[PDB]
């Protein structure tokens, strides 16, 4: 399972 | 950054006429990502090609994979048609079945 | 022994022709296993090796939508820098991203990671320890300083040790058939001749898995690793690995060449000669 990348 | 990519051409299996393998274009060590892959078989191109195996390496350059059932004959010839920013025109890298 | 489970992460931006194309691709070890393509018609999470089958749609559903909202932040993200950068809204540019986690052969964590690039160039990376960052560039130290107060390298590790090590041991289960098989290399060498009477030796390796293998050519011996040419190994369609090493040799000396190929899956080295 992937991650949920936090914004730049 | 603007990296040319490698082109390579193999089958799976040792090629024997009559018998079924797999055909393979190898894309590797480009950037920028955008590019235009195309398999051909007697200069017509082939349909239904897998694309497979996209990654990158440590350096960021692009790698990605054309993939397509194939029964060799004698007679047939198959290439591998690249475009890409890094290369004014086209290229393209024919199998070489003895190499 | 060891396994991993790798996403690459790509956005790219196109002015003028839509919204940026938005690619996931995940690894376990050497075999794509799931993918995300926001060109596709009907964009959704799709598995990409046979094993995958056994989650339910609850799986599929999920990693979609959180595909889906990485996509949107990406966007965001792509303008965001060219604000860094001071660049404009008409060229392409690239966001990259390595993530993921290894485990030793007892499914126990040995290093987890989290690396991302801007135009093919590093830009912010997780450290070793977890903890902190490295930034490649006065942008990228903006970002860093907008993760250390939204507690993201926290969140990040909690991932990395939780989920990602829980996951993939249960992908391993799963694929077991597939992801712990051994596939040994069979081998030949060919000839092609030279102008200035020298000859090419090709060495060949294929039908192997995991992609792990070392080709070498030797004479009297010694390691010929200087004067080797090869090719990076590579994936040949059905889930195993090719490569080839050649050498240059004076004609009429290629008796006294030996190819070594030394694999998992070859208890004995193999040793041919043309
Ligand atoms: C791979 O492992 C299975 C056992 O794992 C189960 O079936 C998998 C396909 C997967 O769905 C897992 O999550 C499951 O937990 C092995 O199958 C068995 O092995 C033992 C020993 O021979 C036997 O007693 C069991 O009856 C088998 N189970 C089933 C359901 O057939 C299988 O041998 C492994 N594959 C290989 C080639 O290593
Ligand atoms: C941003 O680019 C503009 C030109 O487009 C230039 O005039 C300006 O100096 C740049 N701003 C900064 C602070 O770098």
């Amino acid at each position: 399972r992937g991650y949920v990348y936090q914004g730049l | 950054i603007q990296k040319t990519p490698q082109i390579q051409v193999y089958s799976r299996h040792p090629p024997e006429n009559g018998k079924p393998n797999i055909l393979n274009c190898y894309v590797t060590q480009f950037h920028p990502p955008h590019i235009e892959i195309q398999m051909l078989k007697n200069g017509k191109k082939i349909p239904k090609v897998e694309m497979s195996d996209m990654s990158f390496s440590k350096d960021w350059s692009f790698y990605i994979l054309a993939h397509t059932e194939f029964t060799p004959t004698e007679t047939d010839t198959y290439a591998c048609r690249v475009k890409h920013d890094s290369m004014a025109e086209p290229k393209t890298v024919y199998w070489d079945r003895d190499m | 022994g060891p396994h991993s489970l790798r996403y690459f992460v790509t956005a790219v931006s196109r002015p003028g022709l839509g919204e940026p194309r938005y690619m996931e691709v995940g690894y376990v070890d050497d075999t794509e296993f799931v993918r995300f393509d926001s060109d596709a018609e009907n964009p959704r999470y799709e598995p990409r090796a046979r094993w995958m089958e056994q989650e339910g749609p609850e799986y599929w559903e999920r990693e979609t939508q959180k595909a889906k909202g990485n996509e949107q932040s990406f966007r965001v993200d792509l303008r965001t820098l060219l604000g860094y950068y001071n660049q404009s809204k008409g060229g392409s540019h690239t966001i990259q991203v390595i993530s993921g986690c290894e485990v030793g052969s007892d499914g126990r964590l040995l290093r987890g990671y989290q690396q991302y690039a801007y135009d093919g160039c590093d830009y912010i990376a997780l450290n070793e320890d977890l903890k902190t960052w490295t930034a490649a560039d006065m942008a990228a130290l903006i970002t860093k300083h907008k993760w250390e107060q939204a507690g993201e390298a926290e969140r990040l590790r909690a991932y990395l040790e939780g989920t990602c090590v829980e996951w993939l041991r249960r992908y391993l289960k799963n694929g077991n058939a597939t992801l712990l098989r051994t596939d040994s290399p069979k081998a030949h060498v060919t000839h092609h001749s030279r102008p200035e009477d020298k000859v090419t030796l090709r060495c060949w390796a294929l039908g192997f898995y995991p992609a792990d293998i070392t080709l070498t050519w030797q004479l009297n011996g010694e390691e010929l690793i200087q004067d080797m040419e090869l090719v990076e190994t590579r994936p040949a369609g059905d889930g195993t690995f090719q490569k080839w090493a050649s050498v240059v040799v004076p004609l009429g000396k290629e008796q006294y060449y030996t190819c070594h190929v030394y694999h998992q899956g070859l208890p004995e080295p193999l040793t041919l000669r043309w």
